[PDB]
């Protein structure tokens, strides 16, 4: 029952679900940005 | 705005404070003559209190005058006793050290002989003043930090004019007694032995010289920032910590992650100032006696930067282009 | 020709030094003693003279270096040397630096 | 000597590394000497913190206090600790500001917080209290600047909360410490002290901007009108500085 | 973590901008709006230094050298590896220094203390600002700023010093240097008095302000007091920073000849006989 | 997995500030690194491409 | 004060007046400024003491 | 998706001021970056284009 | 084994922050080390391969 | 019984198990990252 | 043996940070020493092998 | 023999910290001394043997 | 003789730490001084014998 921030297990579980929604969306945009740049001028 | 405690806005003057006393009987050698200056009282204490004149103080004052007079009499005689020319060239005249051809032997009076005699009285005068600081602390039953800090300054003072010339085997290595000439010596000393910038101890002494001004700006500002909590009464804040010591500590803890105590600040203050001439004395003592060229020492030890660009002005512009023609 | 034709064909003519004067300007004489009560290295400096370049540096730098072929170089050419007597001192550096403000 | 001990490690290089060892020892000595007060670290909840820092606590040093006030060893239990603080944590974790549970200036928290110093007056070399009113002080008088006695006192909101009846001086150092304020009946009841460092003295008035007119009635008082203890000193000075943030909501809220 | 007395001071408020969005502590450090910008500018500037060090070919801290562009580039932007990186790091450094000073304002506002420290730091910032932007602006090129190297920026000082043929003769340098040697003089003696009074010989009572007040009265005949030494002490160091800023801003924008030649006004005064 | 427990020890409004600076630090730093190179400096490549 | 500052203000104004006055009759700005600085310190100092 | 909860942890009025300053400074910075180049300096292009 | 007892000695919050700073400084340093080398500098190699 | 941080014996075990899971995932990414780089330009 | 009593002398939570910093500074320095030598610099060896 | 009494005079904590620091600095110095010499520098000898 | 009375004057703690620092610095100096000489430098001598 460790909680240094006071958030319960369900409270952080639902917050972390949103965090990955932002993280994956940010990564998804980064992938398309990286994919487009590689087609433009590849670095490999 | 809020009152920044920079100038006192009201001064109170009472009976002159003659000072504390104990079984050592300080009052015997005190002058018992006091004066109050309201001009200096705006920023500091206004009482020009009595001075304890002992035998270390008198000998230092008398011998210091002899060094001052011998230098001055020589400078006056250097310009042929022309007072208008002596005043005009006051910043340029000096008592030059002996010529290098004489080594450590006594040179003629006109060729640095009076320099050694004047230096002899200056050495006695400076050491006597240090003994006064040591004796006064012992007779005041306090620590000898004033004497110990002074000894650090004397260390560079002794190295510059007494220790290094002896190690170098020539009295010519001393510093001339002039306003501009000891600046010329300072520049010539750096040029003669390579580049004194690349002396690690000169760099180290600059670190503590910069740190001393940096700390004592920080300590002065912090105390004045907490002087609304009686922070200027540091001693009472050491024996009984008030909110002045807490906020001063927490200001620097929240700024840079660590702080000091009201007593521990002066240990930082004492040691940074004391290390300025201690490292400088070592750097000067190692100059000529060991190294004789510091930039080549830097190149040998691989900390002298290397540049790849060209050096001439023709590589960057033309003479006509600079002149705009 | 390696100096007056350094960059371009500048050259030197009679007008270069005189500039319309019977005696060229910026000529110098040996004001060696300058100081009255001193001798040696103390009698060539420590006074703002015409040749000292507004400094207390030696005023005999032009005489010793540009007329007497004295050694101008003062640095030690390696990291550490044995400072044997007769080597250039800070006084020689002071005189070299005096000539060199003139440059 | 111009010979290298090994490789390119000469006497100049040897002295440099000798100073590196000394400076490292000096830094350790200086930092530990700075830890005589405030440690152990503890956390927001008040329990001792898991982390205490790379430097260990120094050995106890003893101060022989004068005027028969006993000894003092700084590394140890701190008598200046304040209990029953009126604060609550805004977060369950660490590193977050505390929210005062009542009036921050009245409870003495934050900029208004004081420290539990000794409840005795500071004494000079002679032994009598260091800070005394000029009426009690003998031979003292104004030598320069504007005399604040009799001038009205203006608060931070422009209210006139009384006039300066007397000013307390440090006769040991011949320095002005406080100004007594004879609070008007409309604002206060008796006399309140304000430190010289938080009051700006003009030609016709003395202005303190940290404290509004309504906060003078709550300024901490002194037990006696002839001396002020270190505890009363700490409470009085902290109250005025607490007004720099707690006088009105505008000061506490961000300026932009 | 906290201190034994830190809890009662960690209160909400005192920010200049951002409110409670950033108003928290990370470890002992206080993080504000300007603590966020300090972190961004300091980290970006530090990384760009090591990025420039990587392409420079050496990571040796002594030999790292991010130099300003050539004087031909003027006040415009240069290629990032032809001196342009120095311009960005300067922008990051200025942003970090100003944020650091503004962060100190929030810290001392939350503690209800004076703003002397951020003001004193602003003088140090001004001394840096007059060295990196003000003087290059007056001289018309960003190449007049000092490079960002531990030993490379000493060569700039040495060359700029000898750019006026003897830099000791700078009148403002004399005033500024006199303040450094005296600020360390004041620091040594002031630190000694408090230590001497608080640490008497073993077996003897500690001393109060009177004993140190009468010590330099017995020593040098005058004592400026406990409060006065910090007041003159801040002024001595601030004047050291200010006059150092002056001596370099007049070297080249105001004075182009040798600094010894400046003293020619005193030598050839009409009162002096020929 | 159970990485959601990272919010049991790290408070959301103190880490999001931490990553906000860090993410923009990376975004600004990497772009400047590309601008330093002569191959990925899209600003000068437009000039080179247009001749 | 209200009188020492005024006397100090009078001295610095006289120092500026002596600075430009020497430039008009020849001299130089730096030579004139020193006498102006000297006049500010001497006349201002004398006034600050002679009249209070 | 469910990003509306970001205002449950960050103060809306504090964030808006912070992001308003960030957006302008970023906009001013990028504009100055364009002005530093030759290809994307619209002020210089107009002079070059007009004879 | 019993390596989990490191958290009875070390606070999880301070260690995680410690490695987060350390690991990124690792990543930044190593990436910069390769960028110093002429062989592993992928930015210059793109220019060479483009020809 | 001994804990300077206040964590219980079972609380630390739960925290460490997730930490190792994160450690292996971070290491697994690095191994693939190193493997791709080695095929790109081997350093052995 | 009986070396376990070192923890009766040293605080475990202060030694571990001390050795954690020491071990990495050890590891970095030996890596940097190897890189300085021309024989053991694997970055230049890779460049030489590729040729 | 009877040297155990040194711990009645020296604090075990202060000496052990000093001894640990002294031993590594002594060990580092001697390793650095050998590297300076051209006969005991094992890094340069490995290159010589390989060539 | 009866030199044991020196400890009635000198604190054993302060003398022992001073002696330990003095002994190593003295020992290090003599080792360094030998390394400076051309004769007793055992590192250079081993190279010569190779
Ligand atoms: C070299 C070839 C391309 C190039 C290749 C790439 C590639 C490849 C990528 C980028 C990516 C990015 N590039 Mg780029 N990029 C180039 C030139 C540019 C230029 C320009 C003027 O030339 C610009 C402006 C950018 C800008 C950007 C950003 C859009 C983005 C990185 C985001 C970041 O660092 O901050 C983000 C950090 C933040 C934390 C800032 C947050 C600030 C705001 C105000 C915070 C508000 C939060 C508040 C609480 C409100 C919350 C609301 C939420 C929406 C719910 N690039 C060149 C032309 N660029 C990278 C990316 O990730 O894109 C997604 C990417 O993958
Ligand atoms: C071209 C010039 C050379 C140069 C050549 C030197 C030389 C030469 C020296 C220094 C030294 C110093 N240099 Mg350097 N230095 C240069 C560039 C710099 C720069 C810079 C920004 O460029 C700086 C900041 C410094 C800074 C410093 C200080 C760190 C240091 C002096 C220590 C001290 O406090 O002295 C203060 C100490 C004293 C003044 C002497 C003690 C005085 C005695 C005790 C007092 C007696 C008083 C006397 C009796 C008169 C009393 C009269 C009263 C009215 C009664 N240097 C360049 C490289 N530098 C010194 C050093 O090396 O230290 C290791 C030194 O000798
Ligand atoms: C040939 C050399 C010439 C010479 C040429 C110069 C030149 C050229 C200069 C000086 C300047 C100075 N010289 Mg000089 N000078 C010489 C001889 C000397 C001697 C001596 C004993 O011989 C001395 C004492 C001095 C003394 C000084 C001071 C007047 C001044 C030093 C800089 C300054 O004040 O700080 C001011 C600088 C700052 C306050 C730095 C600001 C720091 C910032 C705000 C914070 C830094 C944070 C940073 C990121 C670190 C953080 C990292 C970690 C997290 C902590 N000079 C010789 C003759 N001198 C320098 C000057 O005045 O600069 C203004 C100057 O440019
Ligand atoms: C030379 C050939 C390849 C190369 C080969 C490699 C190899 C091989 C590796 C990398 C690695 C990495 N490379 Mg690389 N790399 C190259 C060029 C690049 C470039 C570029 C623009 O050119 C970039 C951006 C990167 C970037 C990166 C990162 C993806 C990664 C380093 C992570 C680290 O150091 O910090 C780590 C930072 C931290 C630990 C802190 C992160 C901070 C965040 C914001 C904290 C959030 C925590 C918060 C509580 C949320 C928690 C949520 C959890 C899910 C619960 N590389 C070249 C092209 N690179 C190294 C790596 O680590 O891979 C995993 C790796 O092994
Ligand atoms: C009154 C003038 C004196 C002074 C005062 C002063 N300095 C101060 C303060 C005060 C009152 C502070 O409160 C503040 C502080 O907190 O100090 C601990 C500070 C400070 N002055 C400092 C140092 C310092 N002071 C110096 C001098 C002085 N400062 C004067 C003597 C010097 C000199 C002479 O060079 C230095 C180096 C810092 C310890 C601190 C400022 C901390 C700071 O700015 O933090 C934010 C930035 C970073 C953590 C890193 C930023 C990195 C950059 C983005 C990139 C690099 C830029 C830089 C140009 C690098 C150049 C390197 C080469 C030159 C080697
Ligand atoms: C941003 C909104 C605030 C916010 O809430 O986001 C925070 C994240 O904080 C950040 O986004 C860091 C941005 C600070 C950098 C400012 C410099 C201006 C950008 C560069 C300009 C520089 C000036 C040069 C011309 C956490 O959440
Ligand atoms: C580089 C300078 C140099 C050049 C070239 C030069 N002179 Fe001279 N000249 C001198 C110097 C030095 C003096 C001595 C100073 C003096 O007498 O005033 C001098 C003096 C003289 C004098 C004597 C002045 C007197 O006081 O009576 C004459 C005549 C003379 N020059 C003629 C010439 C002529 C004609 C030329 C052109 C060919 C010439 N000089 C070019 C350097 C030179
Ligand atoms: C036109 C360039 C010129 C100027 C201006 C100049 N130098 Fe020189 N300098 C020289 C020449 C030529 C020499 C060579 C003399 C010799 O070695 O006989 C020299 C030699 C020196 C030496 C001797 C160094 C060594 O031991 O070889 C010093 C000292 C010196 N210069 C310092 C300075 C200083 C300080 C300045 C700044 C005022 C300066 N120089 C400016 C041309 C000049
Ligand atoms: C020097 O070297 C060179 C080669 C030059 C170099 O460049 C080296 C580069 C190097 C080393 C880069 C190393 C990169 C690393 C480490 C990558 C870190 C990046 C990471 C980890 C990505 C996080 C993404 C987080 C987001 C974007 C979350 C979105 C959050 C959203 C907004 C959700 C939150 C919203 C809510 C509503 C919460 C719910 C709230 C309640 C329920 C209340
Ligand atoms: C200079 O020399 C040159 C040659 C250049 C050089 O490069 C030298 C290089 C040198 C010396 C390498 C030095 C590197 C070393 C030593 C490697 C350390 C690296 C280590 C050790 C890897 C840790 C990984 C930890 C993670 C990444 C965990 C992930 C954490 C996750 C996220 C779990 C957290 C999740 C939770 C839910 C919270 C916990 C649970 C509860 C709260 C229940
Ligand atoms: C300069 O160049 C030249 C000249 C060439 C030069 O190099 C000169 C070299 C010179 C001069 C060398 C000077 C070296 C000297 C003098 C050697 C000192 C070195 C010594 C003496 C070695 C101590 C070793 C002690 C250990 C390793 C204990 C280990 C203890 C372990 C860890 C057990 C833990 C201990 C406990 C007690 C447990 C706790 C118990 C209870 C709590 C019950
Ligand atoms: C109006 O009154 C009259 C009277 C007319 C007058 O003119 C007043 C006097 C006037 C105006 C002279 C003004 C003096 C001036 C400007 C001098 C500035 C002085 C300066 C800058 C000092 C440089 C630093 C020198 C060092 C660093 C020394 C250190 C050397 C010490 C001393 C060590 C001892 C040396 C020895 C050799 C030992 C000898 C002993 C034996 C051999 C036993």
């Amino acid at each position: 029952d460790l909680s240094f921030t006071g958030l319960t297990d369900e409270q952080a579980q639902e917050l972390h679900s949103v965090y990955m929604s932002g993280l994956w969306l940010f990564s998804a945009v980064a992938v398309v940005a990286h994919l487009a740049t590689f087609i433009w001028r590849p670095w490999f | 705005p809020e009152y920044q405690n920079i100038f006192t806005q009201v001064q109170v003057q009472g009976p002159a404070e003659l000072g504390v006393d104990n079984e050592n009987n300080l009052t015997e050698e005190r002058t018992t003559g006091t004066g109050f200056s309201q001009l200096i009282g705006w920023i500091g204490n206004a009482q020009l209190g009595p001075i304890y004149l002992g035998w270390f103080g008198i000998i230092s004052l008398v011998t210091g005058t002899l060094w001052f007079n011998i230098v001055g009499f020589n400078m006056l005689s250097q310009v042929g006793y022309s007072i208008p020319e002596f005043i005009r060239q006051l910043f340029w005249l000096a008592l030059e050290p002996p010529s290098p051809e004489y080594g450590l032997r006594m040179p003629p009076l006109d060729d640095g002989g009076w320099f050694i005699i004047a230096s002899f009285f200056l050495l006695v005068s400076v050491i006597s003043w240090w003994l006064r600081s040591y004796q006064l602390a012992e007779m005041h039953k306090m620590g000898k930090h004033v004497a110990w800090a002074f000894a650090a300054a004397i260390w560079l003072f002794l190295v510059l004019g007494l220790f290094r010339p002896i190690l170098m085997g020539s009295w010519s290595e001393a510093v001339p007694y002039g306003i501009f000439p000891h600046l010329d010596w300072t520049t010539a000393f750096s040029i003669r032995y390579g580049n004194l910038y690349y002396n690690p101890f000169h760099a180290l002494s600059i670190v503590f010289l910069y740190g001393s001004v940096l700390l004592f700006a920080m300590h002065g500002a912090t105390i004045l920032a907490v002087t609304r909590f009686g922070g200027d009464r540091e001693l009472e804040q050491i024996y009984d910590r008030g909110t002045a010591s807490e906020r001063a500590g927490l200001f620097w803890r929240w700024t840079m992650g660590f702080n000091a105590t009201m007593e521990g600040i002066h240990r930082w203050a004492w040691w940074f100032a004391v290390l300025t001439p201690i490292t400088g004395g070592i750097g000067i003592l190692l100059t000529g006696t060991v190294v004789d060229n510091w930039f080549l020492w830097a190149v040998e030890h691989n900390f002298a930067p290397d540049y790849t660009q060209d050096y001439g002005y023709e590589a960057y512009t033309t003479y006509d282009g600079f002149l705009g023609r | 020709a390696g100096h007056v034709y350094a960059n371009a064909e500048v050259g030197v003519t009679c007008f270069t030094c005189h500039r319309g004067q019977a005696v060229p300007s910026e000529v110098w004489y040996r004001i060696d003693p300058v100081t009255e009560n001193t001798s040696g290295w103390a009698s060539v400096q420590n006074r703002a003279t015409s040749l000292s370049q507004f400094t207390s540096l030696p005023s005999d730098a032009l005489y010793q270096y540009l007329l007497n072929y004295e050694q101008i170089a003062v640095h030690d050419l390696e990291s550490r040397v044995e400072t044997l007597p007769g080597d250039p001192t800070w006084q020689n550096t002071e005189r070299t630096y005096s000539l060199m403000n003139y440059f | 000597m111009e010979e290298t001990f090994f490789g390119n490690f000469d006497l100049a290089s040897l002295s440099l590394w000798l100073f590196y060892g000394f400076f490292a020892l000096l830094i350790y000595y200086l930092q530990t000497e700075n830890m005589r007060e405030g440690y152990p670290l503890e956390d927001d909840d008040g329990n001792t913190a898991a982390n205490q820092g790379p430097f260990p606590l120094p050995k106890e040093k003893t101060f022989k206090l004068q005027h028969g006030r006993g000894e003092l060893t700084l590394p140890g239990e701190d008598v200046q600790r304040r209990d029953n603080l009126a604060l609550r944590k805004t977060a369950h974790g660490n590193g977050f500001p505390m929210e005062p549970t009542g009036d921050p200036m009245l409870d003495g928290v934050g900029p208004a917080s004081w420290s539990k110093r000794r409840d005795v007056p500071e004494l000079d070399a002679h032994g009598h209290p260091k800070i005394v009113p000029m009426s009690a002080a003998e031979g003292f008088g104004v030598s320069a600047g504007t005399d604040p006695r009799g001038l009205p006192v203006m608060a931070g909101d422009g209210e006139i909360v009384g006039l300066v009846s007397d000013m307390w001086i440090d006769e040991a150092e011949q320095l002005v410490r406080y100004l007594e304020i004879e609070l008007d009946p409309e604002w206060g009841d008796g006399k309140r002290l304000v430190q010289r460092e938080m009051v700006r003295i003009k030609s016709d008035r003395v202005k303190v901007r940290s404290i509004y007119g309504k906060h003078f009635k709550n300024v901490p008082k002194t037990k006696s009108p002839n001396q002020v203890t270190l505890l009363e000193e700490d409470k009085i000075m902290a109250y005025y500085a607490g007004g720099t943030l707690y006088a009105d909501e505008s000061r506490l809220e961000p300026q932009l | 973590a906290l201190l034994s007395f830190e809890r009662k001071y960690r209160v909400r408020g005192g920010t200049l901008i951002g409110g409670d969005l950033f108003d928290f502590w990370v470890g002992p450090f206080y993080v504000g709006f300007f603590g966020v910008t300090t972190a961004f500018f300091a980290l970006l500037g530090t990384i760009l230094i090591f990025w420039g060090a990587s392409q420079q070919g050496t990571f040796n801290p002594w030999l790292i050298n991010i130099a300003p562009p050539d004087l031909s580039y003027g006040l415009g932007m240069a290629p990032l590896m032809e001196g342009g990186l120095w311009q960005i790091i300067t922008i990051c450094a200025i942003g970090a220094f100003v944020s650091w000073a503004l962060r100190e304002v929030e810290i001392c506002r939350k503690l209800g203390m004076g703003y002397h420290v951020p003001f004193a730091f602003s003088v140090a910032i001004f001394a840096y600002v007059t060295l990196v932007v003000f003087r290059p602006l007056l001289m018309g090129a960003w190449g007049h700023g000092f490079p960002y190297g531990i030993w490379s920026h000493l060569d700039w000082v040495s060359n700029t010093g000898y750019a006026y043929l003897h830099f000791h003769y700078n009148p403002a340098h004399m005033i500024a240097v006199t303040f450094f040697f005296t600020t360390t003089l004041a620091l040594a003696l002031h630190g000694a008095l408090v230590l001497s009074a608080a640490n008497p010989p073993k077996g003897e009572e500690v001393k109060g302000p009177d004993n140190e007040d009468t010590f330099f009265r017995d020593f040098i005949g005058y004592s400026i007091g406990t409060l006065g030494i910090h007041r003159v002490g801040l002024l001595l160091a601030l004047n050291a920073g200010f006059w150092s800023a002056v001596c370099i801003i007049i070297s080249g924008p105001v004075w182009t000849k040798g600094w010894p030649e400046w003293w020619n006004w005193w030598l050839e005064m009409p009162i002096w006989p020929s | 997995s159970k990485f959601y427990k990272i919010w049991l020890i790290f408070d959301p409004r103190r880490v999001f500030v931490a990553q906000g600076v860090f993410l923009f630090l990376l975004a600004a730093m990497i772009h400047l690194v590309l601008l330093s190179t002569e191959h990925f400096n899209w600003f000068e490549l437009a000039a080179a491409n247009a001749a | 004060m209200t009188c020492t500052i005024t006397c100090w203000g009078i001295g610095v104004l006289l120092g500026i007046m002596t600075t430009v006055g020497l430039m008009v009759v020849g001299w130089s700005f730096l030579q004139g400024a020193f006498m102006g600085v000297l006049a500010w310190l001497i006349v201002g100092g004398v006034l600050a003491v002679a009249v209070c």
